[PDB]
DNA sequence: AGGTAGTCACAGCTGATTGCGCT
DNA sequence: GCGCAATCAGCTGTGACTACCT
């Protein structure tokens, strides 16, 4: 059996465990707000990771794939789990510290770059 | 010679070996070592059978105990007779070298209609048939009634072997299914009733896919033969599509007609237990209700069997005693012949699966048909989706099951397409003293436009003059015969139509001779041997045909037999029939497959698979030549199997029709000089 | 009364960004 | 929306020209 996080209660399988191996039963996934699905994209930019940083360093972050509304031919979105993501960036940059100032200092260069090529 | 691996010797019947083999010899070593599965990937057609043959009889001559079945099945009849002759070539090799012979028993099977000595049976062309009738000629009643000998015309082979061949075994000698045939006609005794009692006491033997991966058969086949066994599924580079093939049926007016007919008959017979007599009387209109419904689609594999018992009120326990019934029931019956009866087996095995079998399966009703879409057509598939149900019965009953063929390149999709844990992840490149093939990618021509296949472009008049010209220009460089594959017949249609209509198809004509294949098996036949015999002298031809056709497959180009194989546009699959979408989103939603990369993986492996069919021999040589831009783009090029990649070269990824040219004909002159051994 | 670190030209490389394509 | 290829930043090699101390 697996002890849920939340709840403590033994269960086999669960949802969480299948896709992310996350110790939580379907009763207390709350999958709105604690256990959010973002966009590979979008976590790359706000978390600045990159692939080795999502593919290979350990563990491997795992992910869901969805059709997509805006068009079923195009690009199925890759879903990852929030808080895995979140783990990650704090495991790779430390935490909520200075990486801050440093994609400050990144958007800077790019309008030191943008003001050079004019 | 003697290969003297890290510990053991093994006798090949060739005294040079090319490295290539070498590693596949000590990688196939390793994985038996590993006592676990793997999938292989090798160039040659030619000279793998010899050595997995020849690592095969090394590994049982070193561990009796660790193997005691192997198993060779082939996609047809001409690769099981060519794998029996290499074989035999090389038992003759091991008596010649060693000077006693050992007590190895090969034989190969097949279908009734292959294996039978009956001059009645023989000349007819029905395989659903032929069963039939042999089970009327000879079953347990007729060995019943043999007794008080019975003057009725019935077969009388397995009423000797029963009380000759039972007795005396077949401890040596290989025997092909022509030695079996003669060794019956000569004894007395039925070929498949002697292989059927020696596959028991044998070393080896050889069938067809269909044997192991129908599950109606393959527990019969093989139940207890051999809990450590090793099975090979040579050239199965679309194996997950038979797979389907095994889980998929298909029902028509005609069909339910047959059943319909037949069914006053079996009554008939009857009134001269009733448990089914009366159960499968209000089987047939429960089905024949869809046949009035006027709808798209409906999809509910597990609220299926809901309608069922909704409707008529039965259970769902009773359907999975129908298959018992077959052999239960019928054989009280007597049935004369099997003829006007398989539409009710097909039936009830169809209800026998959708009461087990529905957790990875759709049903699907679709009202088209070809040039009728809606007149009275509805087709009823219970299509499989998942290749894991037809591969987990083989992979729970063998040890080391290997998937090779010629173009298996990625290594990563196999293992997760199906349940399968890998330990080899190994891939060859065949090399000789010079480079064999010269692929190459075509991209825009000379109006530097994309020649892409595109569906908004498969109309537009550039693209096609730009084929029109490749095709032209490129027949004048390469001689006796260039094959080219289209996406699809309306396609290749509409593009000879237009070239027909312009002044530029003329061109062509007066340089190689035009060949189109179609549907027709016996066109497709004699406009192969017409190519066939315009190749063989300096006339020249071409072969226009699809990708997704049954010549893609069915022939392999020899030496001087196509020179240029040319891929106009990335063959993709049609994604209507509602039947592609349902395996992409269950590949989706299981597997976690793209559903891009999927249809990227299908329309390269169709690519590979028909072109490299070029190149079969070390002396042979061939080119390739890839008319879409879409080729150039790395996703797909990565799809090529690894003993292409290296030869295509970084220069030559979206140069255009003439530097192609200049390369083709560079190619050509520099591969026609002599060479070594 | 006689010699070398910056500086300039023209190439290379790798380490990111960054707009372009979609059966 | 994702993925592949085009683009630039930064550093370096090669060879030659030029402004202050024994
Ligand atoms: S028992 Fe054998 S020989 Fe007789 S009809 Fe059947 S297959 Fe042919
Ligand atoms: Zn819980």
């Amino acid at each position: 059996y697996v002890i849920c996080e939340e709840c403590g209660k033994e269960f086999m399988d669960s949802y969480l465990m299948n896709h992310f191996d996350l110790p939580t039963c379907d009763n207390c996934r709350d999958a709105d707000d604690k256990h959010k699905l973002i966009t590979k994209t979008e976590a790359k930019q706000e978390y600045l990771l990159k692939d080795c940083d999502l593919e290979k360093r350990e563990p491997p972050l795992k992910f869901i794939v969805k059709k997509n509304p805006h068009h079923s031919q195009w690009g199925d979105m890759k879903l990852y789990l929030k808080l895995q993501i979140v783990k990650r960036s704090l495991e790779v940059w430390g935490s909520q510290e200075a990486l801050e100032e440093a994609k400050e200092v990144r958007q800077e260069n790019r309008e030191k770059m943008k003001q050079k090529k004019f | 010679m003697k290969l003297n691996v890290d510990g053991l010797l093994v006798y090949f019947p060739y005294d040079y070996i090319y490295p290539e083999q070498f590693s596949y010899m000590r990688e196939l070593k390793r994985t038996l070592d590993a006592k676990g599965h793997g999938v292989l990937e090798m160039p040659s057609g030619t000279g793998k059978t010899v050595s997995l043959l020849a690592l095969i009889m090394a590994y049982q001559r070193a561990y009796p105990l660790e193997v005691t079945k192997l198993i060779y099945c082939s996609r047809t009849v001409p690769e099981i007779e060519k794998v029996i002759e290499e074989l035999r070539k090389l038992l003759n090799f091991y008596e010649k070298q060693e000077g006693e012979k050992l007590p190895f028993l090969g034989l190969a099977l097949s279908s009734r209609k292959n294996l039978c000595i009956h001059p009645e049976v023989t000349p007819l062309r029905f395989g659903k048939d032929v069963d039939g009738k042999c089970h009327s000629l000879t079953a347990s009643y007729v060995r019943a009634q043999y007794q008080h000998d019975t003057s009725l015309p019935h077969c009388r082979f397995y009423e000797e072997f029963d009380a000759h061949g039972r007795e005396v075994p077949l401890p040596a000698g290989i025997y092909n299914l022509d030695d079996l045939k003669a060794l019956g006609r000569r004894q007395g005794w039925c070929p498949y009733f002697l292989a059927r009692y020696s596959i028991l006491h044998a070393n080896v033997v050889v069938y067809s896919y269909h044997y192991l991966l129908d599950p109606k058969i393959a527990d019969l086949v093989s139940k207890e033969l051999a809990r450590k066994a090793v099975v090979v599924f040579d050239e199965a580079h679309n194996i997950d599509n038979v797979c389907i093939d095994s889980m998929s049926v298909n029902l028509t007016r005609r069909t339910l007609d047959r059943c319909q007919g037949n069914l006053e008959t079996l009554q008939k017979t009857v009134l001269r237990a009733e448990h089914f007599l009366g159960f499968l009387r209000r089987l047939l209109e429960y089905v024949k209700w869809r046949l009035r419904v006027q709808h798209v689609v409906q999809e509910s594999p597990p609220a299926f069997l809901s309608g069922l018992a909704q409707r008529v009120c039965i259970q769902r326990k009773p359907l999975r005693f129908c298959a018992e019934r077959l052999r239960s029931l019928l054989h009280t019956l007597e049935i004369t012949d099997l003829a006007d009866f398989s539409p009710l087996t097909l039936l009830a095995n169809f209800a026998t699966l959708v009461s087990t079998y529905a957790k990875g399966f759709t049903i699907i009703i679709e009202p088209f048909d070809d040039r009728t879409p809606t007149i009275a057509n509805p087709i009823l598939h219970f299509s499989c989706m998942d290749a894991s149900l037809a591969i987990k019965p083989v992979f729970e009953r063998f040890q080391s099951v290997i998937i090779t063929s010629g173009t298996l390149s990625p290594l990563d999709i196999y293992p997760k397409i199906l349940d399968f844990h890998p330990v080899t992840m190994a891939t060859f490149t065949m090399t000789l003293a010079r480079v064999c093939l010269c692929p190459m990618i075509i991209g825009r021509g000379n109006d530097q436009v994309a020649i892409s296949s595109k569906f908004e472009t498969r109309e537009d008049i550039a693209v096609i003059r730009n084929y029109g010209n490749l095709l032209l220009e490129m027949s004048a460089v390469v001689p006796d015969g260039i094959v080219a594959f289209f996406t699809s017949y309306q396609y290749m249609e509409s593009t000879v139509a237009s070239w027909y209509e312009q002044g530029i198809l003329e061109n062509i004509q007066r340089n190689k001779l035009l060949f189109i294949e179609t549907q027709d098996g016996a066109e497709t036949s004699v406009a192969l041997e017409k190519y066939q015999e315009a190749c063989e002298n300096g006339r020249g031809a071409i072969l226009l045909s699809v990708a997704r056709g049954k010549v893609s497959e069915g022939i392999d180009f020899v030496h001087h037999y196509g020179r240029a194989v040319i891929m106009f546009g990335v063959p993709y699959v049609y994604t209507q029939s509602r039947i592609l979408k349902a395996r992409l989103e269950y590949l989706r939603d299981q597997f976690q497959i793209r559903e891009n990369d999927f249809l990227t993986f299908d329309a390269m492996r169709h690519a590979a698979q028909c072109v490299g069919r070029a190149i079969r021999g070390k002396t042979d040589y061939g080119l390739m030549v890839f008319a879409d831009k879409r080729f150039a783009r790395g996703d797909k090029r990565g799809k090529l199997p690894r003993w292409i990649q290296e030869h295509l070269t970084d220069a030559n990824l979206n140069l255009t029709v003439d530097e192609g040219v200049q390369v083709a004909k560079y190619f050509l002159r520099q591969m026609a000089q002599p060479f070594h051994r």
